[PDB]
């Protein structure tokens, strides 16, 4: 019933087993080694020495399923190579074309992205890329491709070409010639600092307004480019017609010739004053005709002034200067 | 780590505290002794006196209530002890059983300072030691001829198992309406006085019970889910050389500490088939 | 026949008329004022005083035809206002819309040239305009229009959106999830110097891959973002299925548990070493169950090292720290 | 600007030079006189003697040949005077006509120093004064009873107009095959000896000729084109009070100076109708 020898064993915290010794008067406290229950030697070692290599060899054999294997295989990679090196390896790369542009952009290779897009007729997305570049050279390649497809079509597109490439030669030549005022501003904004080139183009446009019937508009550009030669050519071609209309206006052959000279000269001289800048052989001859008219009136003073205006290369002008010279004095 | 000749009489129970560091031993000399344990060294802290007969068992309380111990004796009294201000003294006394008290055990700390008490007068008493000083013990008729062992189940609902002189193992469970513990199951198997019962702390999906008996057998009673059947499992088919006295479960692992009358401890574990083998 | 009194008048250079005097023994030399032949008084005066107003008045009346009328009207305009003030007045301004953009470019008003283009679905040219602007603010509005129409269509168009506006949030959420390697690099370029925001997006992309069944790819990003909590989540989800694969492999309930914790722990701990930077409630629980296994083996030294990896806020973690402390020493 | 009392005998001609500054006068005293003219002052430079009869007419060469002067006389000779080395001297003598030499005129400078010479022997000669000293005069029978006046057409093709005592007016053109001036046209209208003929220097599309006669009428002759008809136009419908002796054209303007035996000078211009009115 009561009171009998017994080890009366109690389990305790830490794998400790208390018991009463066989003599019944003392206390045993052991640490029984339990089958299939071991102190984790490998882990404790891997947690101090930071050496997880032996552990990997254990769990690589002790593999359960496919998913589990992939995790441990990953850890071996991570161990040998290094954490930084593996991430470079797993995040790396190799309508594929439209994918290739995507590769370029994220990799910071804007250069190859622009060419690839243009080479596969993707102009809109070639522009979006180039808009944020601030690199140039490529910005000039995207534009060339746009003008290689919609270039010389409407008027607006032709204006864009002349602003981009900064060359008005085409715009002067090929634009709608009523839009001549747009071509006027384009010159003044292309060469604010190039008088020589500015004139040549304003003349080129002026010589094109004349070829197309815009006589009044042409003289405006000839005045703006400071060139008598052209305006004189305009008026010298209108000379024999304007002379043959005074003959119909009840006037004699001489009165017609006398008046047509006087008027033309008078006009040419007034317009000469408002312009900046005389070797036109027809102009020099008309002046000469008027020299003989003015001298025969007795007015040598006015004739001398008109002889000086002409270049003194010609022998007749030289002789006519000399004639009046001794005639008045 | 062997503390030889701690008592001059036969010792009946040796239990380490919640930390596994402090040791309470009790014997036929009517006294408890408390030891400090370190490496291979021990120190007698105090000899606790008061029992008027052989001390059968002790149990350590959880540290959160203090450094309290509960002991039980043939004298029929349950004395409670405390270490406060470096001195050990008897604080409470539970004398409600008219026969030898054979088992004493603090409930899970989740339930509070409750004491499960087993006696040879067929009663099992539960005692909450209130902080006001007085108590209001629950007392139930549990076993014919006497109760030898009473063990708490783990904290989920409040259950405990008993082992008796009537050969029976009994599962009890608290009820609100009854204001007491009611029988949830009588487990039949043993053919002589049940000496010890133990309810594995294992938090797993299954419950484990270790009943030990004068019929030289051990039974493990298992349960798969709340309600449902308790399954009988004989630890080993042949009978043991001598009367089994104690059974004890490990903190984690579900390993068995079985004390026999042949003074040989045997450690057991469960295999694939649900059969048991040495560990 | 021979020799008779005669005035013998000869004309001579300069309107002179020579004649023998009435006596027949002298000479007279005069300048006859001829009827329709005069000295140009106004021209001689206007050429020295440079005052052409009188001349303009004269010639405005003596006008022949329409062409001649506009020419002298022009000279009046040139006289009063001036040659500079006339060219400004004559080269001035007032499918009209497309012309307005042309007005804006030639007059250097690039600012409105873009808004006029965009307001009339001329997006191609709006880009060619801005490609030379280098002003900012405008370049963005050209991109905004492009992303308003072609933005969230294809993949590449969405990549471009994220590079321009510099936001991967949209990219992480909506882009073809197999193109995650692009999305991963776009994080490394948007935040080279912002550790906090980089990790937040790598997790979001990692989260999305897991959400779409890309387990092996999702982990790679969690490792890159340096998060245990997120990897742990993938590994706790697979746990109960992995515990059942040891149970079927001829093992007892406890054996299956006692190894499936160790395996899990061993794995996580090896992974924990290759990471930079733990409050997952579920992970804390598995760590604590492993602590109980560790202490039951007797190995207090390992148990303490695993308790130090957890936050000391939990009441059980606090008590398990104490319990091991008093147990060992 | 009157140069009164130049000669003591009747003066037959007075001509200014190319500049309209230097005057040359000739008279019955058989001498030429050269005057410098400025304001209202004159200065006698020299007197040129050698003519053996009254000097009829004088003409100045273009300055580009030097300061030369031809003169002609009743003596039957043309004498050429120069102003080289600050002095005047006779350098050449043209003595081919067997009667009075009435008219002498230098060609347009384009041709060279050609001299047109008309005479009462009815011959008209052409003389280039060569820089090698010698001359080779081209001579033609132009008019019955004698030639009175010969004038050059303006430079274009080489033409001149003659007036004779045969009442006729004649236009001669140089020919390469005939090596001379052939007759192009005989112009009829004058009822008595022609005294002066004058071709206008007008560079216009029409050619103007002015004949003048003892019949006291002036006839303008017009030609609208090379080849084709010369148009007779009587200056005025009534005869002039006395015999007309000279006609002279303005250097530009086509104005006409007319000298009569009534010692009156009359200037004429062309109206819209093609008729002539005072100027």
């Amino acid at each position: 019933w009561y009171g009998e020898p017994s080890p009366a064993a109690h389990w305790a915290f830490g794998g400790k087993l208390v018991q009463i010794t066989p003599d019944g008067k003392g206390v045993s406290i052991t640490n029984p080694k339990i089958s299939g229950l071991e102190s984790n030697t490998t882990l404790s070692e891997a947690l101090k020495t930071k050496d997880f290599k032996p552990l990997i060899n254990q769990r690589l054999v002790k593999v359960i399923d496919d998913v589990n294997e992939e995790d441990w295989n990953l850890l071996e990679k991570l161990s040998m190579d290094g954490t930084e090196e593996f991430l470079k390896e797993a995040l790396a790369f190799d309508g594929n074309i439209e994918q290739t542009i995507s590769k370029n952009l994220v990799s910071g290779n804007i250069k190859s992205a622009v060419k690839n897009s243009l080479e596969n007729d993707l102009l809109m997305e070639a522009m979006v890329i180039a808009l944020d570049s601030n690199n140039e050279r490529l910005k000039e390649s995207v534009k060339n491709a746009y003008f290689a497809k919609y270039g010389s079509k409407s008027s607006l597109s032709r204006i864009l070409y002349s602003i981009s490439k900064r060359e008005v030669d085409d715009l002067v030549e090929n634009l709608d010639v009523s839009q001549w005022k747009f071509i006027s501003k384009a010159i003044q904004n292309l060469y604010p600092n190039d008088i020589a080139q500015r004139n040549e183009m304003l003349i080129k446009l002026g010589d094109r307004l004349k070829e197309n019937g815009h006589r009044q508009d042409s003289l405006t550009l000839y005045l703006a480019a400071g060139s008598l030669d052209k305006v004189a050519s305009i008026w010298l071609s209108e000379f024999p017609d304007l002379e043959d209309k005074l003959k119909k206006d009840n006037k004699t052959i001489y009165e017609a010739h006398s008046e047509c000279l006087t008027e033309f000269i008078e006009r040419f001289t007034v317009f000469s004053n408002f312009i900046n800048g005389i070797n036109n052989e027809q102009l020099i001859a008309k002046f000469l005709e008027f020299i003989n008219l003015t001298t025969s009136t007795g007015n040598f003073e006015l004739a001398t002034e008109f002889l000086n205006s002409l270049p003194s290369d010609n022998e007749e002008v030289k002789t006519e200067k000399a004639r009046v010279l001794i005639a008045s004095g | 780590v062997v503390i030889a000749n701690a008592h001059n009489e036969l010792i009946h129970d040796a239990v380490l505290d919640y930390y596994g560091k402090r040791l309470a031993t009790c014997s036929s000399d009517k006294t408890i002794k408390i030891f400090e344990v370190e490496g291979e060294t021990h120190k007698l802290i105090d000899t606790l006196t008061g029992h008027e007969g052989p001390v059968w068992r002790v149990d350590w309380a959880h540290p959160k209530f203090g450094t309290i111990l509960a002991s039980c004796s043939y004298d029929g009294k349950v004395l409670i002890w405390k270490e406060e201000n470096g001195r050990w003294s008897q604080i409470a006394v539970h004398a409600v059983h008219s026969a030898s008290v054979n088992s004493v055990q603090w409930a899970p700390h989740e339930y509070g300072p409750l004491l499960l008490v087993a006696s040879s007068d067929g009663k099992v008493s539960v005692v909450e030691f209130k902080e006001n000083g007085t108590t209001s013990p629950i007392i139930i008729d549990a076993h014919a001829i006497g109760v030898n062992s009473a063990s708490w189940a783990p904290a989920t609902s409040r259950k405990f198992v008993t082992g008796g002189a009537d050969n029976l193992v009994k599962i009890w469970k608290y009820n609100s309406d009854a204001q007491t513990y009611v029988l949830e199951s009588t487990l039949e198997g043993h053919s002589d006085w049940v000496r010890d019962v133990a309810w594995s702390p294992t938090v797993l999906l299954r419950s484990y019970l270790a009943s030990v008996s004068q019929d030289r057998t051990c039974i493990i009673w298992t349960q798969d889910n709340e309600q449902g059947p308790w399954k009988k499992t004989l630890l080993k088919e042949e009978k043991f050389p001598d009367v089994l006295w104690r059974a004890s479960w490990s903190l984690s692992g579900n390993v068995l500490a079985l004390s026999g009358g042949d003074n040989k401890v045997t450690l057991w574990k469960e295999n694939l088939e649900g059969k048991w083998e040495p560990a």
